[PDB]
RNA sequence: GGAGAAGGGUUCCAUGUGAACAGCAGUUGAACAUGGGUCAGUCGGUCCUGAGAGAUGGGCGAGCGCCGUUCCGAAGGGACGGGCGAUGGCCUCCGUUGCCCUCGGCCGAUCGAAAGGGAGUCGGGUUCAGAUCCCCGAAUCCGGAGUGGCGGAGAUGGGCGCCGCGAGGCGUCCAGUGCGGUAACGCGACCGAUCCCGGAGAAGCCGGCGGGAGCCCCGGGGAGAGUUCUCUUUUCUUUGUGAAGGGCAGGGCGCCCUGGAAUGGGUUCGCCCCGAGAGAGGGGCCCGUGCCUUGGAAAGCGUCGCGGUUCCGGCGGCGUCCGGUGAGCUCUCGCUGGCCCUUGAAAAUCCGGGGGAGAGGGUGUAAAUCUCGCGCCGGGCCGUACCCAUAUCCGCAGCAGGUCUCCAAGGUGAACAGCCUCUGGCAUGUUGGAACAAUGUAGGUAAGGGAAGUCGGCAAGCCGGAUCCGUAACUUCGGGAUAAGGAUUGGCUCUAAGGGCUGGGUCGGUCGCGGCCGGCGCCUAGCAGCCGACUUAGAACUGGUGCGGACCAGGGGAAUCCGACUGU
RNA sequence: AUGCCUGGGCAGGGCGAAGCCAGAGGAAACUCUGGUGGAGGUCCGUAGCGGUCCUGACGUGCAAAUCGGUCGUCCGACCUG
């Protein structure tokens, strides 16, 4: 809040656009330009490179994954529920 | 990056065990796949995500993604950008599987013909807003003259 | 000031009517066209950023007149692969290898067992 | 052009068959011989003038010496 | 005549409000000056360091401070590095004289245990 | 102004004429009549493919033909090795074709860019008109090289038994498709097939920084020169080296080795990096378009002086030098980032790597040289002139219209703004002379009022740059905003502030002011010397209150209706 | 007129978003101050593109749609071979 109130990163787009929708696209703003952690090597290196697939500055590993999020909640439970279904099958 | 396309591709090397060659192909990156990952293709491949094995195999509940809708046509349903289809109940008799796919309609499809587990990689994407012109404009020109 | 022309007809500034400046023994300044910068083989490892060394980057087809030291280092793999990934292919084969003896040796006495 | 630091190599250089013209220029200290090559124009370069006198005198066949003026 | 000018613009001449047609960060830009600034106060400390003027943790916490701005000119870092090398320096000197009274108080008692153990 | 692309096609050059055209004229012209002019392995087409077009197979169609480019195809006429048969040439040895065995994915014939990819030529001279093309001088690329034209790499090692004082020589067993560095990697080569993997070709836009070059600037040396009624160590022009190789500066590395770090450290304009190995040392690789060197001073240029009635591409003396700079303009290279519900091209071609199918001579030789240094031959075909635009193109024309690019000096100035000047270009744009009437077209100025004129402030005018203060209603809190409203601006003389490089290892001993060793001073509050680009603020004095003095250069405020906006 | 391929181009200035640094306050949550940063289908504005107004000039014109001043835009839904 040191220079804009409740703008932030979508202070580029000035008064356009509509104030509703410059705060629904903050949130997917600073989603996709955050650098995530890459659980491969502990470093915060994932950036995203394009929709839906991410990039490891270091380990050079690319992961397929949100468009704007490194891991969705929908990706999270399906991922989840395929584990049960193996582990329920093979036991 | 496929131009056009929301989703990802991934590039998979294979081995062709009839001539010493290497092929490649082009899947659909479903979500969680990363380079440097083995996918294992076939009625005996496990169950995990990136692995393209026959709907009958698999359990009921399963969520797959670009599901062949006959056997042997590489793939056709729920592979757009998040998509994912649901397997049902499995009918051993006459070889048939229930599928609920994302539109909502359940169909009746081979237990012959193969999907790959996982929802597609790019969820999300419509969320948000076009917010210009200019970025509808550079959305249609990668695909038609239709904007 | 001496401004000076294309030597050629191809006015259009593109890549290949890329020039420089050149002072000759008569006292002008002359364009000279500059050949394309070639670029270092990339290691076919394809996760190394970084480009191999010890080879001269220069166009493929100047690489036909090249001589065969240039082109490649004396190593396995060598002007194909970066020592770092070569030095873990071998350390991989080897394990992998160890890894399906023992597995190998396993199975065998689990079938003599049984 | 190839310069040659040995003067055996020179001579060695221009007692080639395909040998032709080579040409002596007295540069004020920088005297200097150009034998001319079906390839290369070799040119050796020395200080001395005593020593530059005395390979004057070592061209084998009666070449076309004359020098540059 | 452009000459003579340019000597009259040297001395300085001829550069007041009323010739000044373009802004402040026009004539002169703050982002340049600011590398100027930074580059000379970063020169003059990394010579510090490697001429053992400084230490490597008063290096970095002046590089911070340089990278904050802090200090406005080359002086004013250096007579604030002068401060700080005093207070040093008396601090060193105290905690010295400091320690040196402990172990001698320590050296005391541990010879009169060896007394008493001895003496039994 | 100097060169191009499309387009024009002799409009290009020289001579002659003034019949016709150049809306006057012309001794002139792009007019007319005569003759001349375009010189290529390296500059481009030619080759490749992109969007796309279009055959065969197949289908349709009364039919000319159409559908389609992998689709209802027996779609490669190719290749190594082996066997058989034959001719040819010292039927030794090789080449050729014929047959048989064997091996073989491709992916559609073909066309498609004189701005995409695409190996390789630069310097000087030269014509009335062409010259990276002609002459001279230096190179380079590709193809051929059977007999292979030469040297060099596979290379001349060890053991055993003898002779010989010794160097050395003979007989026999062998190995020998190279070598060095811990490493990154290096050395002039350093066998290799069908097959397979990979790389280059081959990549968006924008911002920042750094390196290099061209140009500009300043302090000087020279050479030629304008002024000199007074001054001016004067102002003006010039003051260099090619491609191709060798070496070294200078950049970059996500390259290696020793070592393991919190008291966290290193570091940029910003970033960023580190126990998945940071700082500190020693190395390695890439570009080196820059500096030295062969080229190369022979040549070029600036001057001074001659040979020659004339032709004459001549002859000679000298110089072509030493330094510093800058958010300075342009080009190029390299890092670093930001943006995409945009991810930013294919193919021809070349190269590297995994393997050992196969070859070699057997102890002095050979097969191979992704050929190491040389030596020999060839590179065929087409365009090459000029204009490229207020006169060589298209608009009925020498039409104020339209037509795709490169080079980009000095001053003022934020500026590639406007104005003035240098190199270069020209005669004011289908004519001149004499007066300055009325109407006009384009500029201005006007006492007092200041929109009272008019449908309507139409037009004109006002404000305008920069610095310092100040800035409301409303609001989507981002804006409004340069809101509104105030002060300063010239000249000259000073003051203060914002920086780089070098220097103390001084004393003693020793060796040849320089080097080595020992304890010293350890500037650890830094001082001494030398250099350099611009600014910011303040002070005084002064001009007839004039000072963004020409040029550039926002009129604002209160509201209503409509359309969110940007855009069309 | 539109879609695609392959090339070229777009001075100088104002506003100063994310991110980062330093200082101060706090018991925490965190908050203020001074800087760095240069994002924007951002503003003034040249080249370029287009053509509002003077319903100006001309209107058997330079021109079967041109010229002057004033104009909108000029980093992206841009212009163009
Ligand atoms: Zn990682
Ligand atoms: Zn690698």
């Amino acid at each position: 809040a040191k220079r804009t109130k409740k703008v932030g990163i979508v202070g580029k787009y000035g008064t356009r656009y509509g104030a509703s929708l410059r705060k629904m696209v903050k949130k997917i703003e600073i989603s996709q330009h955050a650098k995530y952690t890459c659980s491969f090597c502990g470093k915060t290196k994932m950036k995203r490179r394009a929709v839906g697939i991410w990039h490891c500055g270091s380990c050079m590993k690319t992961v397929a994954g949100g468009a704007w999020t490194y891991n969705t909640t929908s990706a999270v439970t399906v991922k989840s529920a395929i584990r049960r279904l193996k582990e329920l099958k093979d036991q | 990056h496929d131009p056009g396309r929301g989703a990802p591709l991934a590039k998979v090397v294979f081995r062709d065990p009839y001539r010493f060659k290497k092929r490649t192909e082009l899947f659909i990156a479903a979500e969680g796949i990363h380079t440097g990952q083995f996918v294992y293709c076939g009625k005996k491949a496990q169950l995990n995500i990136g692995n393209v094995l026959p709907v009958g195999t698999m359990p009921e509940g399963t969520i797959v993604c670009c599901l062949e809708e006959k056997p042997g046509d590489r793939g056709k349903l729920a592979r757009a950008s998040g998509n994912y289809a649901t397997v049902i109940s499995h009918n051993p008799e006459t070889k048939k599987t229930r599928v609920k796919l994302p539109s909502g309609s359940k169909k009746v499809i081979s237990s012959a013909n193969r999907a790959v587990v996982g929802v597609v990689a790019g969820g999300g994407r419509i969320d948000k807003p076009i917010l210009k012109a200019g970025r509808a404009y550079h959305k249609y020109k990668a695909k038609r003259n239709c904007w | 000031v001496q401004r000076l022309t294309y030597r050629r007809r191809l006015s259009y500034n593109t890549a290949s009517n890329k020039t420089r400046l050149s002072r000759t023994p008569g006292n002008r300044i002359v364009y000279l066209y500059t050949k394309k910068v070639g670029k270092a083989p990339k290691s076919a490892c394809g996760v190394c950023p970084g480009r191999l060394r010890g080879v001269r980057a220069v166009r493929p087809k100047v690489l036909m007149r090249l001589s065969k030291t240039k082109k490649h280092v004396s190593r396995a793999y060598g002007g194909s692969m970066c020592a770092k990934c070569v030095r873990d292919r071998i350390k991989r084969a080897f394990l992998i290898e160890e890894q399906k003896i023992v597995v190998k040796v396993l199975k065998a006495q689990a079938q003599s067992q049984k | 052009p190839r310069k040659i630091e040995e003067i055996k190599d020179f001579l060695l250089t221009a007692r080639r068959k395909d040998a032709k013209s080579v040409k002596i220029k007295k540069n004020k200290d920088n005297v200097k011989f150009k034998v001319r090559c079906s390839r290369y124009l070799y040119t050796l370069v020395i200080t001395d003038k005593e020593k530059a006198e005395k390979l004057k005198q070592s061209l084998p066949p009666g070449l076309a010496v004359k020098e540059l003026k | 005549r452009c000459r003579k000018n340019t000597l009259a613009r040297r001395k300085g001449r001829h550069m007041g409000i009323g010739k000044r047609k373009g802004t402040a960060n026009a004539r002169m830009p703050e982002k340049v000056t600011w590398m100027r600034r930074m580059r000379i106060l970063r020169r003059l400390l990394r010579r510090y360091r490697e001429s053992k003027k400084i230490d490597r943790h008063m290096y970095h916490s002046l590089y911070l401070k340089v990278k904050g701005n802090v200090f406005k000119n080359k002086r004013i870092l250096m007579e604030h590095i002068h401060k700080l090398k005093a207070d040093k320096a008396r601090k060193k000197l105290l905690a010295d004289q400091a320690e040196a009274r402990r172990s001698k108080t320590k050296e005391a008692r541990k010879r009169r245990e060896e007394r008493l153990q001895a003496k039994k």
